[PDB]
């Protein structure tokens, strides 16, 4: 099933010709000749792309006059319907504006555009809108249907970019050299950081829509830096005296900083610049991909011999990316077609079956007393003691939640059986609640509340949420009814892992050098034990995942497990003062945000391949495995 | 009666009171003290006069603002129909206003002829015109708008003004008086400005302004003095616009020589004698000017010159900091100082690692750089490549900000986007200086920046008024929180900011704007920002087309060490990096290893409240060691939020970071400690525990520091009392307090902050604000805190963030903005957060009070301190001597001890404390009445009854009898003497003897045979019913005691029959009934209309006589009403407010800040057996209602023996058909119980619900032919007499059963 979609388009050529799996792109131009006065043209955009200025630039070109615009709203009807007026009398073009609101205004519409009510020729209508179904299809059913999404293939992209700002910014020069190549760079790599999103979490933790306004805005300062240094320039040496390492921080912080939410993709996109930049224009070398001429149609040419589906190499990215990718790609299209096809039952039995098997409460009157009777972080150092010591502390704060949990879900599988074989008025809740046990997502009630109350959010209904929930409360009364303090400590099972490692670093301060270490002077490192065949300061991590390469001597993975085991971190904690390194992150999640960030560890492993190789490959060392 | 006449300008002489503050006053404490006799019992005679009095009073109030109001409304419209051109151009109503004024001239003359305003109220004919001429002078203003937009056009900063404060603003009358209260809300800063009278020859002298003034505090001001002078004249645009340019002017021209003294004169000199703009300015230019110099000389060659400047600077700071920081006057003397400060810290940071070689290189081109250009004699600011120049507003001393580097990456991209002309976009988490950072960036650059806050009720004609200002004068605007607001508003603004855009990118001085004809001019230096906030409830996303104009700039984490550092750098420390690393380390520890609670914050603006409190502890006198002093500040100031499990943890961690110090004491402040035990031992119920003075010393000192603070703390632990107590002991010692109670959600939030109206095009007051209005006047003496009272939903909450923000500013839709005063504080005795977002948890201080701190048992020694004020021969100490024993070491066994498994109301056990209290008062109030004092046995007996019931209430049988056993164990005798398989519950304490007896008296019905006239019977549980009942109803409303019931029974388990067998029985001679139903779309305006109806008066104000008889309100089901999706139901609040306090706010569309007052009412209810599909009330109104259960009979066969009597002794012919007769009353329950048991509902037979009503139901379809059935004669078709009365049975069991 990976590779269905390339098969697709191969028995498509094959059976209708090759002529169908081949590209398009619509000339604006062209399209105006379809556009009678008595037919509009609709548009169903997306998010991140607009045609309003081409429209009104090709009205600036052919037609004479700026197009009047009206956006939709609340009262605007007769505003509409009077510059409408004005534009039949006179033949100007109308550019309504957000349709996908205020749609009472649409069904009037039809009756105005009618062979009854004469208008004068050369005017044409343009309308606007997004996805509202509710929208009466008098004009769906006559008009022109046009979308404008942004193109898809690198290529494709490439190639667009190249028919936005073109013949007039790569005309008016005034040198061939130097800031040609700029604007190469820059177009190159507004290609790539766009389509690098393709992938997933690995290339961006979250969707940004970078467009064009970005690009002009850096041609914009870029030009001003070069004509107001060559002003002073009486001579060139080699064509320009540039200094350009401000250029950097500009299009690393100012330009493209405004839709950067995360931490981590600011030195991401830092690193980006320095690999394609490198720092200086060479003017003899090979891109990483090739190198220009200074001609026009030279470029047009280099466009049309790049490859239509590249490797994700060229990114610096793992080939194995493409694979995920693919499989899920694959997994909705054919549930498209799938749809055009033409409970209270056993399953009820099935839970009630259930709820008799996941594990009773821990009265808090018997836990307070089990906390307090044994705890030490050291047999030999100290006494038995409750409160003192930061786990036990931890073990009861677990505690409490784990319960808190517990007796919701026991209350509502029981509530949700007792409405039926029991008797209550039924509640919309509980019917959602039996809708969800049906399919596999659990219910809402266990994950989320009005604002967040996020618990062990995981996909099946039991196949890993109870398992899941059951290991927690296993691993937690280990450490409880026995009391002792087990090796290999499972860093998924707690809620919060944060805790767990303060805690570690106020006992460390306390135990040892107590006062000759301060609070604030201890600072955090990981010795990542080499080892699989095995106390000291520290804890032992079980369960730790990496993605992309061995825990030491690290290389490239192989076709399959893209998700790896991660060995003993064992971690270490150090006063302070008492570049071959690099620094992963850590995420409870395979979600990847700025929230479950626990904690960065230094990783020296590199041989001949520098860190920033790693930080384009994107490595990491995510927690669970979904 | 003294009184402030207009002026004699015409025959006529129009005046108002300008000492009605004390008649209000004292008018108020007045009909305090007349209440206050008359409710004491020695106060026979006074109520033939005294009423009289107190209605004359009251009414001549209502009566006396009336006319003021309408006086107001007239003094606006005076000046503009003086006019000729305007009372031409509409005749209409200017004659109107002719006739208006022959009106209001005759009330003004009868009211001269009176000479006495209490006869001048006391006419009746004034009553009816004075609220018509009220509504045809709004509209007059309807008529009048046409001209207010051409006058707002003559001048710009009018747009910033709403309506009617624009009319009192045109209407000036005099030169100084009528806009010296004014002059705030149309500049930014000055707020004084003297007047010299100028003589002109044969005119009257001109007033003319000479200086300006910003006022502070009381007496610390900045004055500023002008050469060029400003001259009243007769328009008033004129010299409005004459002192903005003289303004200007003079500021330019005193910077141009300032700007050679700055080098002339040496550092101390001119930042002593200058003001703290021009000085700052003058800082900058020079540090600018020298560290080029340097520059240029290290390129002439290797020099040391660059080096000596930086040197320079470096000497500079010890002047600047050794004096002029530690001993200073005054407090705008003060900011002024450390202002120079904090920058002259950041300079010398910069110089010191500024390796630069020449101006051109990137590292001398990244900061806010300055010129003060000669040649062409202009100010000129410069950052990258962008360049503007100074704006020349006069703001004296402002508290502007730290230079964090990411302020920087603000000031760059800013710069940036308005070279482009864009609008900043700012976008984050909350409390990352935002709004401040935009606020400074104006501030700097000299213009001045005009806060708003955008808001669901907003509609796009006040932004188009907002923004055709902002195009005009040259100021710029943010708009916080711009994405809480309509969508489809947001798709025209779109448009409007589109045009203006394009606009200002051809350079073109003329523009024309959408929807607005007549063209309008622009001038450059605007700018737009939106500090919008990225995702919550009620939040809605940008459309494209308004996506393209804002550049992004990404704020999500501050930084928080160089910030603390330099500030502890501008109070003055020495130790300043070690602190600041123990700052920083201590609140993030304190954030991720601490227990989760929503209530907690631990971001800028506590850290910032911190650093504005440590200055002055500094400034005292004290040289001890600055880490004691700072720990001590930390540790005292985040106690109070905690709950009670983290304090171990907190001071814990406090004792890791700082181990050289111990310990040290609280600063206990001696006056008010003393002062507390005085009045606590003033009341009678109040006893003082060591738990109240930590608290209620928590808040006092949260509330000297911030704005604003909530009451966090479940029901029943005292939250109100603390407030009480704490205005108390503020008020004894002088500086008096005043307090003002709402409820959020049982009033509309378009009703609370007003809207547009949605008929008549026309604007409508809102409460809250008028109260917000009515507050913050100067030249008062109270300090009012206003109470919100409720639940804590965001969407109505979350538009005062101006207010409780920095900014303190309040901002409307009508466009009207109001400014706070010290006057008034922001208060919420809110229960607990639950749907708030960290933007208003972080916004407000808070206090956390515990279920602990007030034990149950300390109110029952209050109420023990009651019993010993005048039933004291002993009965507190006999009563007692049981009680104490006798409930703490008993409550506790009861809840889980035995099974106990079925509480059908889960509840805090307070309650139920004051519950059994309230029950045990009535029980001893008829041997109170008798002066009668009982042994000790009995009172042990009275109270095993009272405290049977009241947590004997909540139970089923099976549960009463593990009760029972109980109480047989371990408690005081119960009946003994029979005990024949009959509970506790079933019997009674009599009160002429020491017995335990029941019983149900005889009684059939009337003659009538109408089922309804067959009304009911006396049963066994109605009786006890009126039993419990009629004891907590008789008791005079104690404190505790709202003297309000309620019922628990299922649904048909005779309800309304025992309630209705109650009220049967009352006396409409002096004692009335009403009833009411609940269904889930009853709205509070629904419930307001009802009650309203219910009284027809305002007994408030001395007033219904028909009322004066006692009333009760009977609802059946207080659970129906639609609980909102949060979880907080929106009806049952004004009933808790109903209950609590009484009386409400009105909505008459006339006024909006006052309550109708109910002096008496009653209340009672009854609920359907809550859990599962039944919903709960809300918990803090369990507190106040009598709950207890109601079960079934299982008697059902001797409730309908005498109907059946009745029916049966007519024909007499029933020689064994009466035995089958009483075997059918029987057997009717027999198919009753198997058909119920056997046959259930599922949700695909739901209604299969079987109840009481269907056996009455039988029953009357039973009772007919009162001999026809004897008629078979006719028939006799094989019948027996009996035979077709079974058959009659049988259809009918059928008919009711067999159906449906
Ligand atoms: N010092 C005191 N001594 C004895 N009883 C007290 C004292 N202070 C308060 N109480 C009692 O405590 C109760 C006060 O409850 P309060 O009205 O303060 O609840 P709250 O905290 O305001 O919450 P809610 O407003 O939801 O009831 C009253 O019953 C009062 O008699
Ligand atoms: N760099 C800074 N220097 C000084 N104070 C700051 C700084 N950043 C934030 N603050 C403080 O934060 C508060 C402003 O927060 P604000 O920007 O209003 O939050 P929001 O942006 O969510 O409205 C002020 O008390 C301000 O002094
Ligand atoms: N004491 C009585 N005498 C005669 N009929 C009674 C008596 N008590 C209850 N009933 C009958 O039982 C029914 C109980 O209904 P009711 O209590 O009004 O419903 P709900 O409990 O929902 O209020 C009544 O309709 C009434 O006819």
């Amino acid at each position: 099933n990976d590779r269905t979609l390339i098969a697709t388009q191969n028995f498509i050529s094959n059976v209708l010709g090759k002529e169908f799996t081949d590209p398009i792109s619509y000339p604006i131009e062209g399209i105006w000749q379809e556009s009678s006065n008595m037919d509009p043209v609709l548009f169903l955009l997306s998010a991140g792309a607009d045609p309003t200025s081409s429209i009104d630039e090709l009205a600036k070109k052919k037609k004479k006059f700026p197009c009047e615009k009206v956006s939709m709203g609340e009262g605007q009807e007769r505003v509409a319907r009077q510059v409408i007026m004005k534009g039949f009398v006179e033949g100007g073009w109308v550019i309504l504006q957000n349709c996908h609101l205020g749609l009472k205004f649409m069904e009037e519409i039809e009756t105005l555009v009618s062979p009854i009510n004469q208008i004068h020729e050369d005017f044409r209508l343009w309308i606007t809108c997004e996805q509202h179904p509710k929208f009466p299809l008098g004009l769906l059913q006559k008009t022109l249907k046009v979308t404008n999404e942004p193109p898809k293939g690198l290529k494709a992209g490439l190639y667009k970019t190249f028919t936005t700002i073109i013949t007039q910014e790569f005309i008016d020069k005034v040198d061939h050299s130097n800031w040609r190549s700029l604007i190469f760079t820059i177009c190159f790599l507004h290609s790539i950081v766009i389509e690098r999103k393709k992938f997933g979490p690995l290339g961006w933790c979250v969707p940004y829509e970078y467009n064009y306004s970005d690009l002009e805005a850096s041609l914009l300062y870029i030009e001003k830096y070069l004509t107001n240094l060559m002003s002073t320039p009486q001579p060139n040496s080699h064509n320009l005296p540039i200094s350009m390492n401000v250029v950097r921080y500009m299009i690393c912080e100012v330009q493209y900083g405004g839709r950067i939410t995360d931490d981590l993709d600011r030195e991401l996109f830092i690193t980006y610049g320095e690999t394609y930049l490198k720092d200086g224009i060479f003017g003899n070398d090979y891109f990483f991909p090739q190198n220009p001429s200074a001609e026009l149609i030279k470029y047009q040419e280099y466009i049309a011999k790049v490859p239509t589906v590249d490797n994700p190499e060229v990114f610096g990215l793992h080939s194995n990316a493409d694979l995920t990718f693919r499989l899920k790609e694959s997994k909705e299209m054919i549930n498209t077609v799938m749809e055009t096809r033409p409970r209270e039952e056993i399953v009820q039995d099935k839970a009630k079956d259930m709820l008799k098997n996941l594990p009773p409460d821990y009265n808090d009157v018997e836990v307070r007393e089990l906390v307090s009777k044994l705890g030490g972080p050291n047999p030999k150092t100290s006494t038995e003691r409750g409160m003192t010591v930061p786990l036990n502390i931890f073990l009861y704060q677990e505690v409490t939640r784990m319960q808190r949990v517990i007796g919701l879900v026991r209350k509502t599988l029981q509530d949700t059986i007792l409405a039926i074989d029991g008797q209550i008025i039924m509640t919309p809740e509980i019917l959602e609640a039996i809708n969800a046990i049906y399919d596999a997502k659990v219910p809402n009630s266990w994950l989320y509340d009005p604002s967040g109350a996020e618990i062990s959010w995981l996909l099946p209904n039991l196949g890993s949420w109870s398992t899941s929930l059951s290991d927690r409360n296993k691993q937690l009364n280990d450490w409880l009814r026995s009391g002792q303090r087990p090796i290999l400590f499972w860093l998924t099972g707690f809620f919060n892992p944060q805790g767990f490692l303060t805690g570690m670093k106020q006992e460390v301060t306390r135990n040892h050098k107590k006062e000759a270490w301060s609070l604030d002077d201890v600072v955090y490192s990981t010795t990542v034990k080499e080892r699989e065949k095995e106390p000291a300061e520290g804890v032992y991590i079980k369960g730790l995942y990496l993605e992309g390469c061995k825990w030491s001597k690290n290389g490239l993975d192989d076709s399959d497990p893209k998700k790896i085991f991660a060995d003993l971190p064992i971690l270490h904690v150090s006063a302070i003062n008492k570049s071959n390194t690099y620094l992963c992150p850590v995420y409870k999640y395979p979600k990847r945000t700025d929230k479950y960030l626990i904690f960065r560890v230094g990783l020296p492993c590199e041989g001949s391949n520098n860190p920033s190789h790693w930080k384009l490959r994107g490595v990491a060392l995510l927690c669970s495995t979904e | 009666f003294q009184f402030g006449i207009w002026g004699k300008r015409d025959v006529p002489c129009m005046l108002n009171g300008l000492i009605v503050g004390t008649i209000l006053e004292r008018l108020e404490e007045d009909q305090l003290q007349l209440s206050t006799f008359n409710s004491q019992r020695h106060v026979t005679p006074f109520k033939a006069e005294v009423e009289n009095l107190i209605r004359t009073f009251s009414d001549v109030n209502d009566t006396l603002d009336m006319w003021v109001k309408v006086q107001k409304l007239w003094t606006s419209l005076e000046p503009v129909f003086t006019g000729g051109d305007i009372a031409r151009q509409m005749p209409l109503q200017a004659k109107q206003f002719q006739g208006i004024d022959k009106n209001w001239m005759k009330i003004m003359e009868k009211a001269v002829e009176t000479k006495k305003v209490i006869p001048c109220c006391q006419n009746d004919m004034l009553k009816d015109f004075l609220p018509d001429l009220n509504r045809k002078l709004e509209d007059c203003q309807k008529m009048l708008e046409a001209y207010l937009e051409g006058k707002r056009k003559k001048f710009p900063r009018f747009y910033f003004v709403s309506n009617p404060t624009l009319l009192k603003i045109l209407s000036q009358g005099s030169e100084p008086t009528s806009i010296q209260e004014d002059f705030e809300k149309l500049f930014d800063a000055i707020t004084k400005v003297t007047f010299e009278s100028a003589k002109d020859k044969k005119n009257p002298a001109l007033k003319q302004i000479t200086q300006i003034q910003q006022v502070i505090g009381r007496n610390e001001e900045n004055i500023s003095l002008t050469g060029y002078y400003v001259k009243c004249e007769g328009n008033i645009e004129d010299w409005l616009k004459k002192l903005e340019q003289n303004m200007q002017q003079t500021l330019k021209d005193i910077a141009s020589a300032a700007a050679q003294q700055v080098f002339q004169v040496g550092l101390k000199e001119f930042v002593s004698s200058q003001a703290s703009q021009i000085a700052l300015l003058g800082l900058q230019i020079l540090w600018t000017s020298k560290v080029n110099e340097g520059l240029e000389r290290l390129s002439r060659n290797e020099r040391n010159a660059m080096d000596i400047k930086r040197n320079e600077i470096k000497e500079h700071m010890n002047i600047l900091s050794s004096m002029c920081l530690e001993d200073l006057n005054g407090a705008v003397e003060r900011t002024k100082v450390e202002t120079l400060v904090t920058i002259q810290v950041h300079q010398k940071d910069i110089s010191m690692d500024l390796k630069c070689k020449d101006v051109n290189d990137f590292e001398w081109q990244k900061q806010t750089r300055i010129a003060w250009k000669t040649d062409i004699d202009e100010c000129i600011i410069s950052i990258t490549d962008w360049d503007s120049p100074y704006s020349y507003e006069f703001l004296g001393a402002k508290e502007r900000l730290c230079i964090t580097p990411l302020t920087d990456r603000c000031y760059i991209t800013l710069a940036q986007a308005m070279s482009m002309y864009y609008g900043g976009a700012p976008a984050g988490p909350a409390g990352t200086g935002k709004t401040e950072t935009v606020k400074d960036l104006g501030r700097t650059l000299g213009v001045f920046v005009v806060v708003t806050n955008c808001s669901d009720q907003h509609r796009y004609r006040d932004m188009a008024k907002i923004f055709k200002g902002l195009v005009q004068s040259g100021l710029w605007g943010c708009f916080d929180e711009f994405n809480r607001i309509d969508l489809e508003v947001l798709s025209v603004v779109a448009m409007q900011v589109e045009s203006i855009t394009t606009a200002r990118k051809q350079h073109m001085k003329k523009f024309m704007f959408p929807e607005e004809e007549i063209e309008i001019e622009l001038i450059p230096t605007v700018s737009y920002f939106i500090t919008m906030n990225p995702g919550y409830a009620g939040r809605q996303e940008l459309p494209e087309n308004l996506k393209v104009l804002f550049r992004g700039v990404s704020m999500m984490v501050p930084d928080r060490e160089i910030i603390i550092k330099v500030k502890l750098a501008s109070v003055g420390y020495l130790q300043i990096d070690l602190l600041a690393k123990k700052f920083n380390v201590l609140y993030r520890l304190c954030e991720e290893q601490l227990s989760k609670q929503r209530h907690y914050d631990f971001g800028l603006r506590n850290i910032l409240s911190v650093l504005r409190t440590a200055g002055n502890t500094k400034r005292q006198e004290i040289k001890s060691d600055e880490e004691m002093l700072l720990m001590r500040s930390l540790r005292d100031m985040n106690l109070s939020k905690l709950v009670a499990d983290d304090i171990p943890l907190f001071n814990g961690l406090l004792a890791d970071i700082f181990p050289k110090l111990k310990e040290v004491p609280k600063k206990l402040y001696p006056d008010v400690e003393k002062k507390i035990p005085e009045e606590i031992n003033a009341e009678s119920y109040l006893i003082n525990t060591p738990s109240f003075q930590l608290k209620i010393i928590q808040l006092y000192e949260t509330c000297l520091v911030r704005h604003g603070f909530m009451l966090v703390g479940p029901t029943g632990s005292g939250k109100s009392t603390i407030m009480k107590i704490l205005t108390e002991v503020l008020t004894k010692l002088g500086s008096p307090h005043k307090i003002v109670i709402m409820n959020p959600k049982a009033i509309t939030a378009e009703q609370m902050y007003g809207v547009k109206s949605e008929i008549s095009d026309d604007w409508i007051p809102g409460v809250f604000s008028t109260i917000w209005a009515k507050s913050n006047n100067r030249a008062l003496k109270h300090t009012t805190w206003i109470t919100c009272d409720g639940p804590v939903d965001a969407i109505w909450i979350e538009n005062l963030n101006t207010v409780l923000d920095d900014n303190k500013i309040l901002t409307l839709a009508n466009g009207e903005r109001i400014a706070m005063t010290e006057n008034c504080k922001v208060v919420f005795e809110v229960e607990n957060l639950n749907n708030a977002s960290p933007a208003t948890v972080s916004r407000c201080g808070q206090v956390y009070v515990s279920p602990t701190d007030l034990g149950y048992e300390a109110v029952i020694e209050g109420w023990i301190r009651n019993r010993k004020a005048s039933g004291r021969a002993e009965e507190s100490d006999k009563l007692g001597n049981i009680l104490r024993k006798y409930l703490i070491n008993m409550r506790f066994i009861e809840l889980q001890s035995k099974e106990c498994k079925e509480p059908m109301m889960d509840t805090s056990p307070v309650i139920s404390v004051i519950n059994i209290l309230n029950l045990l008062t009535g029980c001893l109030q008829y041997f109170v009445q008798t002066q009668r004092t009982l042994s000790e046995q009995e009172y042990e007996k009275f109270i095993v009854y009272s405290m049977a019931w009241a947590i004997g209430g909540i139970y089923e049988a099976q549960d009463r009898v593990r009760f029972h056993e109980l109480l047989l164990a371990k408690n005081a005798p119960i009946p003994q003497k029979g005990k024949e398989n009959e509970t506790v519950f079933d019997y009674y304490v009599s009160q002429d003897y020491l017995d335990w007896k029941i019983c149900s008296p005889e009684e059939w019905v009337p003659p009538q045979s109408l089922q309804f006239s067959q009304l009911l019977l006396p049963t066994l549980d109605s009786f006890r019913a009126e039993m419990l009942l009629n004891f907590i109803l008789t008791q005079p409303k104690s404190h505790t005691c709202s003297n309000s019931a309620l019922l628990i029974g299922g649904s048909g388990t005779a309800k309304t029959s025992s309630v209705l067998l109650y009220c049967n029985k009352f006396d409409p001679q002096k004692m009335l009934f009403k009833r009411t139903n609940f269904s889930s779309a009853t709205s509070p305006f629904m419930f307001q209309s009802t009650i309203e109806a219910e009284c027809d008066f305002k007994v408030g104000k001395e007033f219904a006589p028909p009322g004066n008889k006692m009333m009760t309100i009977f609802i059946d089901d207080m659970s129906m009403p639609f609980v909102n999706k949060w979880g907080d139901q929106i009806t049952l609040e004004l009933v808790r407010q109903l209950i609590e306090t009484g009386g409400f706010y009105m909505l008459d569309k006339t006024q909006r800040g006052n309550q109708r007052k109910m002096k008496n009412l009653q209340y009672i209810g009854a609920m359907n057996h809550p859990g599962g599909g039944r919903n709960d009330i809300p918990n803090r109104l369990k507190r106040q209602f009598f709950i207890f259960n109601m079960i079934l009979p299982l008697s059902i066969e001797g409730i309908y023996g005498p109907i059946i009597k009745h029916m049966f002794k007519q024909k007499y012919f029933s020689d064994s058909t009466y035995k089958v007769i009483e075997s059918l009353t029987s057997a009717t329950i027999a198919l009753w119980n198997k058909v119920k048991s056997t046959m259930l509902p599922t949700p695909a037979k739901f209604h299969y619900v079987f109840n009481m009503r269907e056996l009455s139901r039988i029953f009357k379809g039973i009772l007919t032919c009162k001999k026809d059935t004897i008629n078979d004669a006719p028939k006799s078709m094989k019948i027996k007499p009996e035979l077709f009365l079974v058959g009659l049975w049988r259809h009918e069991a059928e008919r009711v059963l067999a159906d449906k």
